[PDB]
Parts: C-alpha cells; structure tokens; sequence
C-alpha cells in the first residue's frame, strides 16, 4: 500500500473534447491550479489543459444479495436508468448491450 | 340467461350420478312470476361451441308447455322459401312485364318444413319481414322491386292498386343481392336467439363486473410474485435491465391511459 502524500490532478482539455491527461503534485500546492498546453488528438493539434475540482461500493456479495433477494434493486436500477438516459440500448451498432434483455427476459450477452 | 324474463327465485342442476361435479344433464328454474315462466318456456337454448352447441329443451311444470326445437331450422327454410320466392318473383316480371300486385303475389310458393311441399307463399314473408309492403321495402329486395302506385284491410287495399316493377339487373349482380339476402336474414335469426341479458337493467359497478367477470376467468397473478419462476439455471433472479423494461412498460400504459382519458 503506497503510503504518498502527492495529491491526484486531472487536467481536462479546454477544447471542451472531454480529453484529460493525468500526474500528481505536493500536497503544499494543493490551492494551486496546474494549466499547461499538450496535443488533443480530439481536435488534431495543442490546446490548453486545466485542473478540474473534481468534487457504499456496490461488490460482488452485495450484487448477489441484490439480485438473489432483490431489496435493495434501487441501487443497480439507477445504473440502468442512467445508461437508458446516456444511450445504451439503441437495437443498432452496438455489440455490447443492443437491447435490455433477449426475447425470453435474460440480460445477454454478459460484455463486461 | 333466465334473468331476462324476470326474478328467478333459484336454480338448480342435478349432478352426474359418477361425477357429482358434472351435471347429469337436468335442471330446475324457480321462477318469482307465472307470467315470467311462461315467456321463458316458449324459445329454446342455443349454446355457443364452448357449451357443445347444445340446444336446451325447457318444459313448464305447471302447464307442460315446451319450447320449441325447430324454431331454428324452420326459420332456415322460411328463409330459403322468401330467397326462392324473390326469384321466382323476379322471373316472373322478366317474362311477362310490370304486374300487378294482388295478381304476382299469387304466383309465388314455398316449400314447407321439413319436408318441401309446396304452398302458397304467404308464411316465410310474415315470418321474416312481418308483411309484404315490409318484404318489399328492406333491403336487398327493394334493390329488386319497385312497388308503384297507379291493418290486414288496409294491407289488402293497398296492394290491391299496386304494379310491381323491376330493377332491370345482369344475373351476376341478382346472384350477389340473393345471397346478402339471406346472409342478413341468417344474421336477423341470430339476433333473436342471442339477445343481450342486460337489456332493460340498471348499469352494474365496476366490482360486479369484475365479481361476473370471475366466473369465467381469472386475472394474470401478480408480476412481483411471478417474478420468482425465472429459474436460477439461465436466469439472474431481479435483474436490473428486466426489472427496468417492466417499468418502461408500465410507464407506457399509464401513458397510453392517460392518453385515452384526455
């Protein structure tokens, strides 16, 4: 188990392409923002990066509880909302989730 | 059924002798009114496929009055008698002309039930249409006649100085008019032995028709408790994209509900 103190920064392209590159800083610059220009392949040249805020665990034991006895069903149906929201399950281009469940009600293929 | 005629006081069906949830075949109908049973005596009943297409044979205990078992077939003779006699009638314009009314009608026969001796027309008419004048105005066969001007008297009377014309029609299109004829009097025979049994009776709650509704058949048990059958072997019990379309559906009917109440 690593025991640095170096803080975690995310640097989001300003090109708005949702590129990021990643590094670390001291912890004494923890209230300083980190901006430097790098190569977006999103838009094919050098544009400005940028420091981001960057404002239980659902395991495998909980996931078999849920899905054996279905009491806390809420927790994984708010993933699958979101994904139906996002866009998954579009019946086309898609060989991971096309559809929610096959004719007969299974969730297939398993893509994960 | 028997409601129709009045307040049945009880009904009762004898059980098979070697299967007492089966009926032997018997049953009894306790009347409130004399005049109740005796209107309900007087037709007999035709059963759908579901019921073997049974035709059930009622007899009044307190005057032997039976129903009347031919009623059916002797109406699919009435009704062969009027198509021939539309014929016949036809021909018979074609051959000699517009003829008088008093002097055509008396050209027409029928064949009686069951046996197809031949009479004068004057019965399938009065058991169809109720009258010639009603023979002559619905349809198909005023697309046939055309009755022109030059109670039983007044019936007489008024036929008394008529001349029928035809419809001058190729025998394709006469063909055709036949047989919608009897089609719709077929329909007209069906109409008068399934009588709707809520006729002149105040509307029931949304409970009795679902407590009449049960008799016959069940509601789909509830999908929560169905749920547990998708058997372990091939199925994730609780799966979240299942669960998710059974919420997409439901959202979908309360839409389309919403929709229909708007």
């Amino acid at each position: 188990r690593s025991r640095s103190k170096r803080l975690f920064v995310q640097l989001k392209s300003a090109a708005m392409t949702n590129f990021c590159y990643v590094t670390r800083k001291s912890p004494e610059k923890k209230n300083f923002r980190i901006a430097l220009r790098k190569y977006d392949p999103g838009v094919n040249k050098h544009v400005m990066f940028y420091e981001a805020r960057l404002p239980k665990q659902i395991t495998l034991s909980l996931q078999r509880y849920i899905r054996w006895t279905g009491k806390q069903v809420k927790l994984l149906l708010d993933k699958v909302e979101k994904a139906w929201e996002y866009g998954r399950f579009q019946k086309y281009f898609d060989n991971q989730a096309p559809l929610l469940t096959d004719r007969r009600g299974r969730a297939v293929p398993r893509y994960k | 059924f028997f409601g129709k005629f009045g307040i049945v006081e009880q009904v009762r069906v004898l059980p098979h002798e070697r299967d007492p949830y089966q009926t032997c075949g018997t049953a009894y109908v306790c009347f409130r009114s004399r005049m109740a049973s005796l209107r309900a005596v007087r037709l007999p009943v035709h059963l759908p496929a579901s019921l073997h297409n049974r035709v059930l044979h009622l007899r009044h205990l307190g005057t032997d009055r039976t129903s009347d078992d031919l009623f059916y077939f002797r109406r699919q003779q009435a009704i062969s008698n009027l198509v021939a006699i539309a014929q016949q009638l036809y021909a018979y314009l074609e051959e000699r002309g517009p003829l008088p009314a008093h002097r055509a009608l008396r050209l027409l026969f029928e064949r009686s039930y069951p046996r197809l001796a031949w009479r004068q027309a004057g019965f399938s008419v009065r058991t169809c249409c109720g009258s010639w004048l009603g023979f002559f105005s619905r349809s198909p066969f005023n697309e046939l006649f055309y009755l022109a001007r030059e109670t039983d008297r007044e019936e007489n009377a008024m036929l008394e100085k008529m001349v029928i014309f035809p419809h001058l029609l190729s025998r394709e299109k006469l063909q055709a008019l036949l047989l919608r004829a009897g089609r719709l009097l077929q329909m007209d025979l069906q109409n008068e032995l399934s009588v709707h049994w809520r006729t002149d009776r105040p509307p029931l709650p949304d409970w009795t028709q679902k407590q009449i509704q049960l008799w016959q058949h069940q509601d789909p048990l509830p999908e929560e408790l169905q749920i547990w059958s998708r058997t372990k072997d091939y199925y994730k019990i609780h799966e979240e994209r299942f669960l998710f379309k059974l919420k997409l559906k439901k959202e979908r009917a309360q839409a389309k509900q919403e929709m229909k109440q708007q």
